[PDB]
This record gives C-alpha cells, structure tokens and sequence, in this order.
C-alpha cells in the first residue's frame, strides 16, 4: 500500500501506550508512504479489507477487526499487529521480498 | 568371565529349600501377608507423601490465584469507578 | 397452518430453562446480573462489560440444567 | 474455501468430519453451542453480521443461528423440538 | 555339554538370557528396563504397518490418516496403540531413569552414559514422529522448536532453513521427519545392545546396593516369567489405555488441518518433552533457555561425578530420600506449569520449580550426602 | 477477551464406560445434517457406505 502522507500524519500522530499492541509507527515502515504487510489478520485468519476501517486502514468483516493505515489492530478482537515481510528496494522502480 | 563356577567364595552356610509343589502357592496370606503390605506402607507413607501434598497446595493455589487474575475481571471495571 | 401445535410444541428446552432460574443460585446470580446491567447504563462510556457475571450466572445456570434435561427427551 | 468465505462474510465454515473430536470439550461444546444463542449483554456491541453465541471463543460466531423448532419433519415421526435436533446432529457427528 | 553351550548362536542367547546370573533380591522396578525392549517391538512392528499406509505430503498425510483411521481394516486400534505406545514408553523411561537415580546405579558410569545417549535418540524419535500427523498442533510445535535452532549465534537461521528444506515447514520437512523417525529407532536398538553390552559384564545392581555375589540366581526360571508378568501389566495398561479412553492423553484440536495461516490459542507440546518446555518459557532471553534446555538433560552425566555418600542405595539414607521425592514432586511442578498459559502465577512458580530443579541436583544433594556421611561417623 | 464459558456435561447414553451410540438418533441426526447441515457443511472423510 503506497499511500498519501496524510495517513502518514494520523498514523505518527497515536499514541503509542493506547495500542493494543504498541509499536511505533515510524519504526516500522522504511518508508513512510509505503506500507507492506502480510494479508492475513493475526486473529483467525480471515483476509482483512483494504482500504476501509475507520482509520482508514484495514478492516476485517469475519470479527469486524478494525485496522489501521500501517497496519496495527485497534479496535477489534485481534490480539497483535498485521506482520511485516522482510523487504528490500533496489532499483527504485523495483522492491525485493523474502 | 563371571560365570557361577567362579565367584564369591563363602565357607559353610547351609541352606534349605522345598519343592514347589510340595507347597502352596499362596502360604498364610492374611495372617502374615497383609500386615506386611500394611507395615511396608507405613514405613513409605511419611517419607513419601508429604513433598505431593506440598505439590496440591500449590496446585489448587495456582489454579486459583490464576482464577482472581483473570475471572475477578469485575474487579478491574470496579476500579474504573 | 395452526398456530397451536406450534404453540403446542413449546419445546422442553426452556421449560427446563427456566425452572433452574427459579432456583437461588441462578437468582442471586439473575439479580447481580441485573445490577451490573443498571451500572453500565449509568455512565455515557463505559469500559465495564457484564458479560462476566453473565458467565458466572450461565455457569451455574446451565450446570443446573444438565441434570434435568435428557431425563425429558428419550 | 474462498467461494465459501464469499458467501460467509470471509468466515469459513469448517468441515464437520472431525469437528467434534477436534475441540476441547468435544462434542459437549457442540450441543451448548446450538442450544445457547443468548441475546447480547449490556455494554459490549458488535457487528450486524456477527452474532452472539457466549460458548464461542471469541463470543461473536458468524454462524446464523441454524435451527430453530420445526426446521424440519423426521421419517421416524418423533417430535422436532430444537433440543431433540441439536441432540440428535451431536450423536450422529458423534459417530462421524 | 548342552547343545546351547556348543552352538556360537546359542552361547549368546545362553549368557544373554538363559544363565547370566542376577542379584535375588531384585524387586519391580528393574523389570521396566526390559518393558522398554518390549515397547520399542512394540513401537516398531505396530508403527511399520502405519507406514504402509501413511503419505509424507503437505497435502496427503492428513488424509492418509483419515484412511488409516477408517477406510484400513483396524488402522485405528493401531494408531491408537502407536501413538499411546509412545507414551507408555516414556512412563517405562522416565521410571527406569528414576530407579537408576534412586538404586546408585549411575556408578556404572559408561551404560550410563550411552543411556543418555539413547534418551536423547529417544526424544528426537517421538519429536520427528509427532510432526508426521501434520494437525494442527504438528505445525506449529515443529515451527516452534526448529525456530529454537534459530538462537544459535552465528548458524542461527541459516541452520534451521538446511533442517526445514526451505524458508519454512512444508512437504519436504515433513518426508524428512517421515524418514528419520523412520530410521532412529533402528539405531536405538543398536545402541540398546551396547547398553546391556555395557551392563552384562559387571553384573546388575541390587536394591540394597551390596554386592550380591553369594546370592545370584539363573535369570530364567524366575526372570522370564517375572518379566512376563510385567509384559501382560504392561498390555493391561495399553490395552485398556487406548480401548476405553484414547484421546484423554492426546491433545484435542489437534485434528484440525494445519493452517500456517493461524496459530492454535493454546499451543503445547505433548506432555513428556513437555517439562523441559519450562524451562524455556521460564528462562528470560532465546539462547539462556536453550543452553538451560540442554543442561537439563546433559546434567545427568554429570550426576555420577557429584556422588559423594560412601554409600551407594538411597534406601538406607532417607535425608536424601526426602530430596528425591522433593525433586519428583518438583518435576510434577514443571509439568503441570507447562500445561498451562504464560501468566505471572505460572511464570513464578516455574522460576522457581526451575532453580530448585537444578539447586537440588547440584547443592543440596552432596552436602546431605556429606552430612550423612558424618552422622555415621565416616 | 476473557476465556469462554465452560460447557456443562450432560448425561449422554454413549458416555457410559461400556454403553453404546443409539443408531436411531444417529439416522435422525444425518437426517438433519442432509438439509440444514449439508447446504454449508462438508464431509470430506465420509462415504455414503
Ligand atoms: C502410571 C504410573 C505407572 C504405574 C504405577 C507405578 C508402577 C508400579 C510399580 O512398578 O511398583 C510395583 C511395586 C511392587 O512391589 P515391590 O516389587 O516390592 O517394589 C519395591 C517396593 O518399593 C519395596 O518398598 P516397600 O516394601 O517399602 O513398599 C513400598 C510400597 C508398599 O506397597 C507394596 O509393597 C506393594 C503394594 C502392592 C499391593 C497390591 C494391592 C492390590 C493390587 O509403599 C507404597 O505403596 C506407598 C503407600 C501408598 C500406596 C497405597 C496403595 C498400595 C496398594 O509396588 C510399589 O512398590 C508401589 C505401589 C504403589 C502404586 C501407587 C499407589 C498410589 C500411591
Ligand atoms: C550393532 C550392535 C553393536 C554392538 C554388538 C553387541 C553384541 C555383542 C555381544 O553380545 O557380546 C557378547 C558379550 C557376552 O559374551 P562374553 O562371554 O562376554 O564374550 C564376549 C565375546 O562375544 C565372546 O565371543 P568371541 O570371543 O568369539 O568374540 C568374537 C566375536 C564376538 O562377537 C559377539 O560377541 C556378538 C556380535 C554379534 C551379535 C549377533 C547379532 C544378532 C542380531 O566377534 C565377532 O563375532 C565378529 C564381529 C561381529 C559383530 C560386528 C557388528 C558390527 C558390524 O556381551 C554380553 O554380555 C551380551 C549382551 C549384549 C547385548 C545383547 C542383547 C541384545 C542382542
Ligand atoms: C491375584 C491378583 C494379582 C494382581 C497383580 C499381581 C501383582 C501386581 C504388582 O504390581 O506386584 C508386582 C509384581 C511382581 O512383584 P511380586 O513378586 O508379585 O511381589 C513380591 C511378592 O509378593 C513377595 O512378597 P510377599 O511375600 O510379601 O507378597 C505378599 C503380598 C505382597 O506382594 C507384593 O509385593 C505386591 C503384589 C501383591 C499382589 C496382591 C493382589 C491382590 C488383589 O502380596 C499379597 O498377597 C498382598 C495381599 C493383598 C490381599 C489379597 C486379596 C485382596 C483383598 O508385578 C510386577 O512385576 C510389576 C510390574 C510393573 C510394570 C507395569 C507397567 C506400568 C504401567
Ligand atoms: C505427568 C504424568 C507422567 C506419569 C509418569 C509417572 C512417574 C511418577 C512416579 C511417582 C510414583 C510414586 C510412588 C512411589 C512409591 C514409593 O514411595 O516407594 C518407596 C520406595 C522406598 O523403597 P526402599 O528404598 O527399598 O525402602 C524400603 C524400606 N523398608 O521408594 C522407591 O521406590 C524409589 C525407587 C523408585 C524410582 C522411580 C521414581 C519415579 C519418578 C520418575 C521421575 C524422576 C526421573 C527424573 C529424570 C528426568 C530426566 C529427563
Ligand atoms: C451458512 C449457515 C450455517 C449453517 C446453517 C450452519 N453453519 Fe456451522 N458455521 C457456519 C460458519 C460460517 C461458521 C464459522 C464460525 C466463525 O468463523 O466464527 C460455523 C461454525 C460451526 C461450528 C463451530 C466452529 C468453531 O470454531 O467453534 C460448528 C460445530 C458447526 N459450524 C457445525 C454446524 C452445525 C452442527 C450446524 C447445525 C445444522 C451448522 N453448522 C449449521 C455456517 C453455518
Ligand atoms: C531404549 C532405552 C533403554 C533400554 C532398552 C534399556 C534397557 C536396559 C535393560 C534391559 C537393563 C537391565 C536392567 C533392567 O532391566 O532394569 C538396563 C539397565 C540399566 N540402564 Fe537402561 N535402558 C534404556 C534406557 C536407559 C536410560 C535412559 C538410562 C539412564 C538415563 C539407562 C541407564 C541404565 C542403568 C544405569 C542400568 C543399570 C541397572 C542395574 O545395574 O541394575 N537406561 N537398561
Ligand atoms: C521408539 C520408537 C518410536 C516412537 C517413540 C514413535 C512415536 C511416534 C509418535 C508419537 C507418533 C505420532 C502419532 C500420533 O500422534 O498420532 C508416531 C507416528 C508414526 N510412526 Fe512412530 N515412533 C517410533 C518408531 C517408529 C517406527 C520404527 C516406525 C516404522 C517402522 C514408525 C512409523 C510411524 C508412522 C508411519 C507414523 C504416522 C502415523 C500417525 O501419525 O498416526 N515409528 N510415532
Ligand atoms: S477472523 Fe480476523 S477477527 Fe476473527
């Protein structure tokens, strides 16, 4: 998900103690427009929807699992953050995975 | 090596043993057997069982005190007023 | 269709169900229920959650159904 | 799998061939989680699609609550009350 | 001259069996050494006719299972008789090393050390054949312990991708697991013969811990059928074990088709690696919980160095005794801890099950020895 | 969040050591199974022998 800066604001923008499971927002990304993440909700399974949630984030209809832009839980009963792939750019068109 | 021609040696102790079926399998069992069982245990019982009763107390403790961590949730919402 | 034979049915499921609130456990545990409801309807945003004692009643509840139930249906 | 998560909200229906002996409780928590379909507590909420069945994990099944009396006529000509129903799908996926 | 005395073959199975002496004052216990001969016939015969069904693929071996469950004739009795044989052979282990820390036999220092080796076989054998089911539980417990391997410092991960095959468990680990479970226990038997190898030319150890020279006895008359006896226990317990009530030893959701896609909410090992899993959860950082998990087996050959009593037999010091049954309660300890999920109630207690495993093997135990010592004036 | 409800036992025919199922209850179970069960349910391991 390459996504618009202002996502970028309101993802920066939480506090960090409120997370269910906290983890700050710059730390993880290496670059803040883009977002790559696992598909799968750490819940059960289920395949969280793209963009939607009141975030405007991630949403997951089989729980009602509430996402945000990068990707952590919030709302909802599922327990730790969307997982992040270990990733490389290289050339700047082009971006390794695993 | 150690087969029974050579081992031990030992001097004079005379020994004594019936055949099997010139006696019952089962001798005196409640007038000697049962005691015996009786007294073996009493001999195991304070050396034995006291570390296992140590182990339920501890036991039923953890599985109760892991009940007022997580089942006395009330207590938690209580505190939020 | 009748309504009746439906009506008729009734069922023996909760029957049962409730002649085991009757009882005292399920009681104290129905009027507790009851007031933690009230509590949470006091306050605009409220983090308590009754589903708790709606265990706590349940449990013994449906213990106490268990008893009394395929003793019913064959 | 994903045409069943389609017509299911994403949750998938899991195959019943093992269902009992797979869950703790075994097939204990099969027949309460049929007969028990509470209406929802005060102060908690969830989603439409979602419904609330307290012997279920996470509390919130996405299962519709499937049988009610009458929902069907037996051969045998023994009354079908949802007791005996879910009684009888718990026996037989018992045996299966 | 017997015609067992002349023929080469007959000499072995003369010494071996028929006429190597014992001590006569021999009691239950040591009948579980045999008992173990018996179960690995047992676990393997019954588990090779498992083979000639089972399919070691990602996707077949589920179902393969299914088939050996149902569309097999009797496939489910020797599923059943397998998979509880495998912890019937840990009871009969975990007994026979428990005698043999109690009687002093660990002075016989080298069979002790080739049965650790065969203990640590052992526990490799049940961990590779408890991946070959692929349930739920299969996944996850092998994804969990191989990812252990990715402590090490400098091989960490790139060992545990040359044990998976690849990025993670899938297909060809589980045909990896299939073949060396399959050839393990083969080398067990091997090693077993050099246990009793090691044993036979001192002579077994008696209950009293005096050397029972004046009073050995022909094992056969009276050790084959003794032995007998504790077969027909043995299958009593089995038979009754997996005919009556199979799974309340095995672990339920375990059925349930592996989804690397979701983590069980419980996840546990089975219950006889299961103590040693404490030992990890217990222990802060991922390498300090490894080196513990070896130490806690590995400290056993380093028992024998740490006697100190004059004696021999715990029976005739009961200090010690009751540091023995102290320990065994602690063992307990950790189980039922390992039974269990992470919380600070569980978390304390393991600490502390933890420490006083090792306190009261290393410690505690020669200084009363010492004591003991002294209290009879030595 | 918390854990979920424990399920009572119940005084099953099949639960006696040695009692058996009852065939009828299992015809009138795959009798449900073949309508509301089978609509979203499979059976993957079972035939219809
Ligand atoms: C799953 C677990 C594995 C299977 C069970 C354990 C394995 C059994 C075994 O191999 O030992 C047999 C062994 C046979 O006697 P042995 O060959 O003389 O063994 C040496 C003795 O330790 C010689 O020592 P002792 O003479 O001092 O006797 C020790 C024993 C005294 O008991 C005995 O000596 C024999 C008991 C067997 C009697 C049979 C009763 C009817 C069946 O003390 C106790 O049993 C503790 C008291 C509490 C048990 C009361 C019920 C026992 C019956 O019996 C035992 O020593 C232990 C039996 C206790 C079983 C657990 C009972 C609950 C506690
Ligand atoms: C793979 C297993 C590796 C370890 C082999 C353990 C078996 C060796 C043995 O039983 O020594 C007897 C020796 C007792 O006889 P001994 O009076 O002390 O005289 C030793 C000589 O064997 C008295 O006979 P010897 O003076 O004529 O000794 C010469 C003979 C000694 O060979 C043997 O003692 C037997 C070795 C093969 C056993 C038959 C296999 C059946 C399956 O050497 C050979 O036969 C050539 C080597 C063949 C074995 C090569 C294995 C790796 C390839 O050790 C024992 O106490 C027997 C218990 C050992 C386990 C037996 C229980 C399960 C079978
Ligand atoms: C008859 C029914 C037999 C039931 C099983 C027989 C024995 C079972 C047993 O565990 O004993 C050890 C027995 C061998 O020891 P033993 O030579 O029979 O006992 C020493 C003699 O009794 C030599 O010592 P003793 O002369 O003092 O023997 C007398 C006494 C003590 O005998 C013992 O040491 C324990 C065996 C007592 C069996 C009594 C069964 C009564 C029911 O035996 C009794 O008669 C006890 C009196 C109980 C009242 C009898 C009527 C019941 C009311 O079997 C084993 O080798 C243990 C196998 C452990 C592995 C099993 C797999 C683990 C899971
Ligand atoms: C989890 C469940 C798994 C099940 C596994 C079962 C293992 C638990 C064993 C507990 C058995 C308790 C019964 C003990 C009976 C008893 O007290 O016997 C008394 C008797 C005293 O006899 P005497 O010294 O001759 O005195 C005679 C006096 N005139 O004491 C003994 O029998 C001691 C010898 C028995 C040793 C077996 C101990 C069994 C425990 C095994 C666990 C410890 C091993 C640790 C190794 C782990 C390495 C990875
Ligand atoms: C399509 C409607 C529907 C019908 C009707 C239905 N199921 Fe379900 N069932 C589902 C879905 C979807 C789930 C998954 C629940 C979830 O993901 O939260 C489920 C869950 C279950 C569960 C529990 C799974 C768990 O994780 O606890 C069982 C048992 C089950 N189904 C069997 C049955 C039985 C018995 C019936 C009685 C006829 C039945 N199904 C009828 C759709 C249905
Ligand atoms: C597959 C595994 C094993 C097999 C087949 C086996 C077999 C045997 C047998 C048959 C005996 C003869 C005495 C008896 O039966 O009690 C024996 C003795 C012995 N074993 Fe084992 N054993 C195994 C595992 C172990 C383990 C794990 C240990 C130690 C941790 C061990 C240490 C000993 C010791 C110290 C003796 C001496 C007993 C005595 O002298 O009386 N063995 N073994
Ligand atoms: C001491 C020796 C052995 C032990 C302790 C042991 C233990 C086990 C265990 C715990 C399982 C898991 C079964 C389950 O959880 O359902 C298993 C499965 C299996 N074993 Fe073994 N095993 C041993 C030797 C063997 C041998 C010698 C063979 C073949 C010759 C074999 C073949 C198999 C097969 C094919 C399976 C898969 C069947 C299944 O998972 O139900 N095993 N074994
Ligand atoms: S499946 Fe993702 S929240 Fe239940």
């Amino acid at each position: 998900r390459h996504r618009t800066q202002k996502e970028i604001e309101q993802e920066a923008a939480v506090e960090l103690s409120q997370l269910r499971d906290p983890q700050h927002d710059l730390d993880r990304v290496k670059k803040p427009e883009w977002v790559i993440l696992i598909g799968v909700c750490t819940h059960l399974g289920c395949v969280p929807i793209a963009n939607a949630g009141d975030f405007g984030g991630y949403y997951c209809p089989c729980h009602g699992s509430h996402y945000d832009a990068s990707g952590r839980i919030r709302l909802g009963p599922a327990p730790l953050n969307l997982e992040v792939p270990t990733y490389e750019f290289t050339s700047d068109d082009m971006v390794i995975v695993g | 090596g150690r087969e029974f021609g050579n081992l031990t040696r030992m001097r004079h102790v005379i020994s004594y043993s019936l055949s099997p079926f010139e006696q019952r399998a089962y001798p005196h069992v409640f007038t000697k057997g049962i005691p015996n069982v009786l007294r073996r245990i009493r001999e195991s019982f304070f050396r034995v069982v006291p570390q296992f009763v140590v182990f339920y107390l501890i036991y039923t403790w953890g599985t109760e005190e892991f009940e007022r961590s997580k089942r006395k949730n009330p207590a938690a919402y209580e505190n939020d007023k | 269709e009748e309504e009746e034979e439906e009506e008729e049915l009734v069922d023996p499921l909760t029957t049962v169900r409730e002649q085991c609130e009757q009882l005292e456990k399920c009681v104290k545990a129905r009027e507790r229920l009851e007031l933690c409801d009230e509590r949470v309807s006091s306050r605009s945003h409220t983090e308590e959650d009754c589903t708790e004692e709606l265990f706590d009643f349940l449990h013994a509840r449906d213990h106490c159904v268990a008893h009394k139930l395929f003793n019913n249906l064959k | 799998s994903e045409a069943a998560r389609a017509a299911n909200n994403g949750a998938l229906p899991p195959d019943l061939s093992y269902i009992v002996r797979a869950r703790h409780g075994g097939e204990d928590y099969v027949f309460s989680l049929l007969t028990g379909y509470c209406e929802p507590p005060t102060g908690v909420s969830l989603r439409e699609g979602l419904y609330f069945n307290p012997y279920f994990p996470g509390q919130a099944i996405a299962m519709a609550p499937p049988i009610y009396t009458d929902v069907l006529e037996f051969d045998d000509g023994t009354p079908a009350t949802m007791s005996q129903i879910a009684k009888d799908v718990c026996t037989f996926l018992r045996w299966a | 001259t017997p015609m067992r005395k002349t023929n080469p073959l007959m000499k072995l199975i003369n010494h071996s069996f028929i006429d190597l002496p014992t001590p006569s004052n021999i009691s239950a216990w040591w009948n579980f050494g045999s008992l173990l001969g018996a179960c690995l016939i047992l676990q393997i015969t019954t588990g090779l006719f498992l083979a000639m069904h089972y399919s070691p693929d990602a996707s077949t071996a589920f179902s393969s299972i299914a088939h050996i469950t149902r569309d097999v004739n009797y496939g489910w009795i020797i599923r059943y008789l397998h998979a509880n044989g495998a912890s019937m052979f840990f009871i009969c282990l975990f007994l026979h090393i428990g005698r043999g820390l109690y009687y002093g036999s660990f002075l016989y220092s080298e069979t002790w050390n080739i049965g650790i080796i065969l203990l640590l076989a052992t526990m490799a054998t049940a961990f590779m054949g408890y991946v070959l089911p692929w349930g739920q539980m299969s996944f996850w417990g092998a994804t969990v312990i191989t990812n252990l391997l990715s402590a090490i410092p400098y091989i960490g991960t790139d060992l545990v991708q040359w044990i998976w095959g690849g990025y993670s468990v899938d297909s060809p680990t589980l045909t990896r697991f299939f073949t060396f479970h399959f050839i393990l226990p083969f080398i067990i038997a091997a090693l077993a013969t050099l246990h009793l190898l090691f044993l036979h030319e001192t002579g077994s150890n008696n209950p009293l811990g005096i050397t029972s020279h004046s009073d050995k006895i022909t094992f056969h008359p009276y050790y084959t059928i003794k032995d007998a006896l504790g077969l027909l226990l043995f299958l009593l317990s089995l038979m009754t074990l997996t005919l009556f009530s199979p799974d309340l030893l095995g672990d339920p959701d375990n059925y349930t088709l592996a989804n690397p896609l979701n983590t069980p909410p419980h996840i546990k090992p089975e219950w006889y690696f299961l103590f040693a899993y404490t030992i990890l959860r217990s222990v802060p950082n991922k390498l300090g919980g490894v080196l513990a998990l070896l130490l806690s087996i590995l400290i056993l050959a380093m028992i024998p160095i740490l006697h100190m009593s004059k004696q021999q037999s715990m029976m005739f010091r009961p200090l010690s005794q009751s540091l023995y049954w102290l320990l065994a309660a602690d063992l307990l300890i950790l189980t039922w801890i390992g039974g269990q999920p992470v919380s600070y109630p569980f978390t304390i207690i393991g600490q502390v099950a933890s420490v006083l495993y090792f306190t009261t093997i290393l410690i505690l135990m020669p200084t009363i020895s010492l004591i003991e010592n002294k209290m009879l004036k030595w | 969040s918390d854990l979920e409800l424990h399920p009572p036992s119940y005084p099953w025919s099949h639960r006696g050591l040695l009692s058996s199922l009852d065939h009828t209850s299992i015809r009138r179970g795959f009798q449900v199974y073949k309508q509301v069960c089978a609509s979203c349910h499979s059976m993957d391991f079972v035939a219809y022998r």
